[PDB]
């Protein structure tokens, strides 16, 4: 999920621009629902996922807001020893404690109901049972019991008129979520609210804590621990699923390094002193195709090529690669450039003799995957960099700055010795099967897909009802842009394919079933009516409902 | 308490609701969602409450029944039940109006079979009314239950254990710190300006 918001300092047409790109994956019907709520204090316009009461991505002529994933550890797991005699009894303090139990009824179509039992300890529900090790793992959430408070607090950002009211509502949030602020005056802000637990220093954040009551939280951090970035000297704020704040740690699930995808959006601000709103809207195209990990290996591959004997060292590959930009331009199915094929296969050869022997085989696949998109499914959404690409990158830092207590993955070898071999192995791999002609080096282009089911695996529609691209673009599931000018505000989005997942029982679709798929492909925007006069004038179909809300 | 709500469609088909109360604003909102996404929302709700197997399945290989239980593990229905009830009338109306509005159009398709989405016939089941509990469940199920419940602690520990039996316990944790690091390199990029 990528958001980048700028202020009038940096934009030629003096306007607070706020472009957000939520990444949930692409599905049919639309993952998002666009609506305008006017009345009872509410005056909002925009779109929200799962047609929530809350409008996640919208503007109100007073504040434009957005959201990306929350990168903070609010969920700790505790391991507890189970009594070999009574497996339904754990140990908290200072003796055996009986586990709580709630039983659940699951209706099945065509078959009889199946009954399950859910275990829960002082910390929370038991997620995994290991009988032979005599340990059960329970899940503790920091936001448990504050779910509906988080809904309303998120929902009431619609009422917010300024920056100081925004934190007054952000403070009530218990879940980890990145919030972004923009208003009409030229002010931009960023909040990452969460109920952060004060945890003991004995706790290793990667692994579960001890459930014998020895390792327990000390409470909840004060609101000053929450990352807050309001009005920066740079004149812009940009997030692409990275660290929340310099003085922050890595979540048990989220690990970052200096190789980060947000550099593909930040770098463009350093390109020119002042850009127009069209140019900032055009920052996305240069990010949708650009390879994420190419920026960092280029100097290593270049340094080799120049220091190499041009006599005969297979430099023919290195001279066709360095000119290549991260872009993934294709041709009616097949890629135009050999470079991305060779960069893919080179990375895999870097895994083959780097993170192969050191990493255990069980999760070996977690570290030795390449990451980027192929025509064959499936595609998650955000390319990013795999754990193996990241470990390889910070090991280069470790070689450059040796730490005697710390162990290196290269070991007995230089970084270039392995790279040289991997390049020749990649060349030998492409030469073995592939036509074996650098002038014909091609891999099939990534294809963008719309799943006929949600992320859980549960179908949203009849099996087969899907959409395809040419065409893959690494962007948001939806793209919204908010511009503020002395004149007023302008909401600019284009959630594909449409806002109507209705298919008339005969077979015909609603006119707005895919009236937003051709413009998403072309990075075009659809204007959402914001000021009443526009809603009054531009509405085609109006239906009135009469009701009385009584107990 | 008696009022009127008007749902307006723009050139692209998005609703604009006009009402004087909390109930009406979400009655019209919930109403329009039933028109555009009746089957998606039904299947969204069933996915986050854990009633997928009730209409389809099980399988192929008991996958539906395996998730319905699995989702029941990740939410305590009693906790959310008392949470919703404690809300004030005005705050309670957002979820009630939404559920009542969604059902308003949903009882038109029960009367007019011509408005039934093709998906229900092909899957051979009936549309079910929505509750305020189901509305909340759709959020905490795909809001803080997908992007905030994410945890890789157990599998991270299982990594140390496998390494500690082939390299541990002296050099088993040293390689573990390189694969998974508590704190990032300080070189990485942050959206909030780091003293710069
Ligand atoms: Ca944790």
């Amino acid at each position: 999920s990528n958001l980048w918001s700028t202020r009038p300092e940096r934009v030629q047409e003096g306007s607070t621009v706020l472009i957000n790109g939520p990444q949930f994956g692409w599905y049919n019907p639309a993952y998002t629902y666009g609506i305008g709520l006017h009345g009872a204090g509410f005056d909002v316009v925009g779109n929200t996922p799962f047609a929530y009461p809350i409008v996640l991505f919208g503007t109100n002529s007073e504040i434009a807001w957005g959201a990306t994933a929350g990168p903070q550890d609010v969920v700790d797991i505790y391991q507890e020893k189970l009594n070999p005699s009574r497996a339904d009894q754990y140990w908290f303090n200072n003796a055996w404690r009986t586990m709580e139990q709630r039983k659940e009824r699951i209706q099945v179509r065509g078959q009889a109901d199946r009954e399950m039992t859910i275990w829960r300890t002082v910390h929370g529900p038991v997620m995994q049972f290991d009988y032979d090790q005599g340990a059960a793992y329970s899940k503790k959430r920091s936001w448990d019991g504050y779910e509906v408070q988080s809904l309303l607090a998120w929902l009431n950002v619609a009422k917010a008129r300024n920056w100081t009211e925004f934190l007054d509502q952000a403070s009530k949030m218990a879940i980890s979520i990145n919030w972004y602020y923009a208003d009409k005056h030229g002010n931009i802000g960023y909040v990452s609210p969460a109920f952060l637990p004060q945890r003991p220093a004995d706790q290793d954040i990667r692994v579960p804590a001890k459930g014998d009551g020895s390792m327990e939280w000390l409470g909840i951090k004060s609101f000053d621990a929450i990352p807050k970035a309001y009005n920066p000297p740079q004149g812009y704020l940009v997030n692409w699923n990275n660290k929340p704040a310099p003085d922050k740690t890595n979540t048990d699930t989220y690990y970052w390094t200096y190789g980060d995808r947000m550099n593909e959006l930040v770098s463009q601000y350093q390109q020119k002193d002042l850009f127009s709103v069209q140019e900032i809207w055009e920052f996305n195209q240069k990010a949708s195709y650009s390879d994420v990990n190419w920026r960092y290996f280029r100097p290593h591959l270049e340094k080799l090529a120049q220091q190499l004997p041009a006599d005969d060292s297979s430099k023919a590959a290195l001279t066709m690669l360095l000119a290549w930009d991260g872009m993934e331009q294709d041709q009616g199915g097949q890629n135009a450039g050999p470079a991305r094929v060779l960069f893919k296969t080179w990375l895999e050869e870097m895994y083959k003799q780097v993170l192969m022997p050191v990493v255990p085989e069980s999760h070996r696949a977690m570290y030795s995957q390449t990451g980027f998109a192929t025509q064959q499914g499936p595609n998650p959404g955000s390319i990013n960099l795999s754990m193996g690409t990241k470990v390889l990158l910070r090991a280069l830092v470790l070689e450059a700055h040796p730490d005697p207590k710390r162990v290196n993955v290269f070991g007995e070898r230089s970084s270039q010795e392995i790279m040289h071999t991997a390049l020749q192995n990649a060349q030998a791999r492409l030469s073995q099967e592939q036509g074996a002609q650098m002038a014909r080096w091609t891999m099939p282009t990534s294809v963008h897909r719309f799943s006929d089911k949600n992320f859980t695996g549960t179908p949203q529609t009849m099996p087969g009802n899907t959409f395809a691209f040419t065409g893959y673009q690494n962007r948001g599931t939806e793209n919204n842009r908010v511009v503020f000018d002395a004149k007023g505000v302008e909401f600019c989005d284009a959630m594909p394919p449409g806002q109507s997942g209705f298919t008339d029982r005969n077979g015909v679709r609603s006119p707005h079933y895919e009236d937003q798929l051709k413009l998403y492909e072309n990075f075009e925007c659809k204007t959402m009516d914001v000021t009443h006069a526009d809603i009054r004038r531009n509405a085609q179909s109006s239906t009135m409902l009469l009701i009385q809300p009584q107990p | 308490q008696v009022q009127s709500v008007e749902v307006m469609r723009d050139s692209y088909g998005v609703p604009h609701v006009f009402a004087d109360s909390h109930y009406g604003l979400y009655y019209g909102y919930g109403y329009a969602v039933a028109q555009d996404r009746l089957f998606q929302m039904d299947m969204a709700r069933r996915s986050f409450v854990g009633t997928t197997a009730a209409v389809l399945g099980p399988g192929e290989q008991d996958a539906y029944v395996k998730y319905d239980m699995q989702v029941r593990q990740n939410f305590t229905p009693a906790s959310i039940q008392r949470q919703i009830a404690a809300l004030s009338k005005d705050e309670r109306d957002i979820f009630r109006g939404y559920a009542d509005g969604y059902n308003a159009y949903l009882e038109q398709v029960r009367r007019r079979p011509e408005l039934l989405p093709k998906e229900y016939v092909d899957f051979d089941f009936q549309p079910e009314p929505l509750t305020d509990f189901d509305v909340v469940m759709i959020w905490v199920g795909s809001m803080a239950n997908r992007f905030s419940d994410t945890n890789l602690e157990v599998t991270a520990l299982a990594m140390r254990q496998s390494l500690e039996k082939q390299h541990g316990p002296e050099r088993g944790r040293a390689l573990f710190d390189e694969l998974l690091w508590i704190n990032d390199t300080t070189a990485p990029t942050t959206v909030p300006a780091p003293a710069a």
